[PDB]
């Protein structure tokens, strides 16, 4: 069954270059055309590039013409996008998609074109008060770039979890909060650990959230 | 460059009621081979797109039968027979008949449910953070409808301005509610100059605004 996995993303300085790779499985790679599509933050879907099975028909969007190059290694079941002379507006989530239809899309890989330095997050507990529903959380504060993944009890807790969209601060650093709501009488019965991962800074933190 | 104009931009529907999204092309969307390569995509926030309809009216495998695709020439329509809670998100038309490949700007499908009062919680800053010379107070509005909520920060009752940021969740796929976080940022010094910290919430589901507060240390 169909698996598309994007990689090569992250932080890159303006003028810098990146090479994205999309590995594919569970279908005949050489029988389909492969698309790169991108999503600027809070904006809609933009087509970028397309390549036929034979690598004969290649098409680029006007925005990326001259700077980007698309290639496919049918042997390695891999689609590539070489991105040169990168600009701040190229900052977006990059997906590989299969066929004209767009029937299968990868998880997506985020590209941030910024002169700013990678900074790892500080994770701080949001401790529950004392009922009905009771709330606890983790404040993930002062990181760059996006994204951070937050889980609770290593994926064991999903019921009542809200991870909020990140906000950019005056510092030029991101902050988000993850909260979980539990029945008030279930406090100090279960253990609550927020697992924060910021790959761009090789930062993994497990913070225990206890009543204050 | 074929331009796709998607209408409406936002659509509020009652659960179990029909919904229609429209896409209009600048030119005719028929290929040399005679087929029309228009697609409809759904995107829940921070997830990849899923294909609903391809070639105007063909349901992709696993797509529920409540989704139907129609149109010819320039005018094309996605119709939902009865909207379910899971149908929230953004829908796109995509053209793949002529390059450049083009998409519509999107349509937010909102679910219209009964008014829900927010549950409000207030969190004082951690001791570990205060040692770093900054203080973050967080206010959480949880599982409320409609989306319009106002959060007012008070410090010993003094009304606060321009030292707070808000983040709102997307509409939940189950109970169709929103959640909101407000964060008041202060220096450790400023934080210690005051005793009583409160967030006051105004929402259509509360006749009088609700205040949660804590006393610093106590």
């Amino acid at each position: 069954e169909v698996q598309l996995l994007e990689s090569g993303g992250g932080l890159v300085k303006p003028g810098g270059s990146l090479r994205l790779s999309c590995a594919a499985s569970g279908f005949t790679f050489n029988e389909y055309m492969m698309n790169w599509v991108r999503q600027p933050p809070g904006k809609g879907l933009e087509w970028v590039s397309s390549i036929s099975g034979t690598s004969t028909y290649i098409n680029y969007a006007d925005s990326v013409k001259g700077r980007f190059t698309i290639s496919r290694d049918n042997a390695k079941n891999s689609l590539y996008l070489q991105m040169n002379s990168l600009r701040s507006d190229d900052t977006a989530m990059y997906y590989c998609a299969r066929g004209s239809t767009g029937g299968y899309w990868g998880q997506g890989t985020l590209i941030t074109v910024s002169s700013a330095s990678t900074k790892g997050p500080s994770v701080f507990p949001l401790a529950p008060s004392s009922g009905g529903t009771a709330a606890l959380g983790c404040l993930v504060k002062d990181y760059f770039p996006e994204p951070v993944t937050v889980s609770w009890n290593s994926g064991a807790l999903t019921s009542g979890v809200h991870t909020f969209p990140a906000v950019l601060q005056s510092s030029g650093l991101y902050s988000l909060s993850s909260v979980v709501t539990v029945p008030s009488s279930s406090l100090g019965t279960q253990t609550y650990i927020c697992n924060v991962n910021h790959k761009p800074s090789n930062t993994k933190v497990d913070k225990k959230v206890e009543p204050k | 460059d074929i331009v796709m104009t998607q209408t409406p931009l936002s659509s509020a529907v009652t659960l179990g009621q029909p919904a229609s999204i429209s896409c209009r092309s600048s030119q005719r969307l028929v290929h040399s081979d005679g087929n029309t390569y228009l697609s409809w995509l759904h995107q829940r926030p921070g997830q990849p797109p899923r294909l609903l309809i391809y070639k105007v009216s063909l349901r992709f495998s696993g797509v529920p039968d409540r989704f139907s695709g129609s149109g010819a020439g320039t005018d094309f329509t996605l119709k939902i027979s009865r909207v379910e809670a899971e149908d929230v998100g953004i829908y796109y038309c995509m053209q793949a008949t002529q390059f450049p490949l083009t998409f519509g700007g999107g349509t937010k499908v909102e679910i219209k449910r009964t008014v829900a009062a927010p549950s409000v919680f207030i969190f004082p800053p951690s001791d570990e953070q205060l040692k770093s010379g900054t203080a973050s107070v967080v206010c959480l509005l949880n599982n409320f409808y409609p989306r319009e909520a106002k959060v007012q920060w008070k410090v010993d009752n003094a009304l606060q301005s321009g030292n707070s940021q808000e983040s709102v969740t997307e509409q939940d796929s189950k109970d169709s509610t929103y959640s909101l976080s407000s964060t008041l940022t202060l220096s450790k010094a400023d934080y210690e100059k005051h005793k009583v910290y409160a967030c006051e919430v105004t929402h259509q589901g509360l006749s009088s605004p609700v205040t949660k507060s804590f006393n610093r240390g106590e």
